[PDB]
């Protein structure tokens, strides 16, 4: 069924590749790499981050309220 | 007369360059690449593959030139077809695998293409 052959019709398209052994591995590896990841990252952080932000904000305020609740009453004892 | 017809004709062209412009040969770099341009209107699909070759003068021509008559080369007009001795144009005549397939031997001063097309 879906084979190489048959798999779509396209046109007109031409691409160029170099064999694996005339290129090198990692071109530019870091002095591109870094900035491409800070730009994915700058676009990522926005939608992502703020449930983690939430979250930790929740968690922090069910650990301290726990405590808290654990903690004694100098009411209670008043009498 | 060869000779004295061109003495007498091609005598006056010179071998000087003027303001001493002497071209100057290059040897050419070969690079494993692939170019394809799909092109699926197209009835039949046409692939060209090759090796770095020798040059001219290269000995290894003759054995290389041998090599590929070994391969051979087929046309599907050919009369021959499964019984051809080359391996591959049986195969193809057998299976119709492909319209054409021939084997190049181009060679250049300092480099050359070695390999086949078929049309299948």
């Amino acid at each position: 069924g879906r084979e190489f052959g048959h798999l779509t019709r396209m046109r007109h398209v031409i691409t160029y590749s170099l064999s694996p052994f005339e290129q090198r591995a990692f071109p530019h590896y870091f002095t591109k790499g870094i900035p491409n990841v800070l730009r994915r990252t700058r676009a990522c952080i926005l939608r992502v981050a703020p449930p983690f932000v939430v979250f930790y904000l929740v968690y922090t305020w069910g650990t301290q309220e726990f405590e808290k609740s654990k903690r004694k009453n100098p009411a209670a004892y008043e009498n | 007369q060869l000779l004295d017809l061109a003495q007498k004709h091609f005598s006056s062209l010179s071998g000087t360059y003027v303001e001493d412009a002497v071209p100057a040969f290059t040897p050419c770099r070969f690079t494993g690449s692939e170019i394809r341009h799909r092109d699926d209107a197209l009835p039949l699909a046409h692939v060209a593959i090759a090796v770095e070759g020798p040059g001219w003068a290269n000995p290894d021509n003759v054995p290389l030139q041998v090599a590929n008559a070994i391969i051979g080369h087929y046309d599907s007009t050919y009369g021959g077809g499964t019984h051809m001795s080359s391996t591959l144009a049986s195969v193809a005549a057998t299976r119709k695998l492909c319209q054409s397939f021939q084997t190049f031997n181009i060679c250049y001063a300092e480099t050359g293409l070695l390999g086949a097309h078929f049309v299948c």
